[PDB]
């Protein structure tokens, strides 16, 4: 990049199913992917799960 | 046939090759570095890759130093006065395009780095009409290599 600046770490949130399947790299399970294939390998994942609370 | 005025032309021709095309590779680098010292205050990240148009530039005023230093070394004080037009066409036929290759690439690439910063697709946009700019300075380049290698050909 040039048209920002960055120094300091910076995220996306993501959520998804839990049945999903990347077309990116069919063959992989989205928490795999995450780890290995997902930018060069370098992006650390960190768990945010987070359980079910009383829906209305 | 070959008068003492021949290699005034030959000498002016030596001169306007360089002369030219330095006022253009100078017009291109003027608005080029205008364009990139104000889109790249607040976009530093993407500076080395503006300096394309400054480089296409230069290549403008390489192209009327070869051409410059092969008319220098046929140069001579009893040469004909064939030779010596035919050296100041080669000297003008780069120097006045150049000049006008250096006035596009300035222009377009002025433009194109005022937006680039704002799409980032526009970078393969600008460098794809600087090479038709800078095939103008090329041509001129060619024509300029085709008349100085008939300038001693058949020559009394």
């Amino acid at each position: 990049m040039a048209t920002a600046l960055y120094t300091a770490n910076d995220f996306i949130l993501i959520s998804l199913p839990q049945n999903a399947q990347p077309v990116t790299a069919p063959g992989s399970k989205t928490d795999s992917w995450f780890n290995e294939t997902l930018i060069g390998g370098r992006a650390f994942v960190s768990d945010f799960k987070i359980p079910e609370f009383k829906i209305g | 046939l070959c008068p003492v005025y021949a290699p005034f032309f030959g000498a002016i021709g030596c001169a306007s090759a360089i002369i030219f095309t330095s006022l253009g590779a100078a017009y291109g680098t003027a608005k080029s570095g205008v364009g990139i010292c104000a889109t790249c205050v607040l976009r530093p990240d993407l500076l080395f890759k503006n300096i394309v148009p400054v480089i296409m530039a230069g290549i403008i005023a390489i192209y009327g130093l070869v051409v410059s230093v092969l008319v220098c070394y046929s140069l001579g004080q009893k040469q004909a006065l064939y030779t010596g037009f035919i050296q100041l066409g080669a000297g003008l036929s780069v120097g006045l395009s150049g000049l006008a290759a250096g006035f596009a690439i300035g222009i377009v690439g002025d433009a194109g780095v005022r937006g680039s910063s704002q799409q980032p697709r526009l970078f393969v946009g600008m460098i794809l009409i600087l090479i038709f700019a800078e095939v103008l300075g090329l041509y001129g380049l060619i024509v300029a290599l085709l008349l100085n290698s008939r300038a001693t050909q058949d020559v009394v």
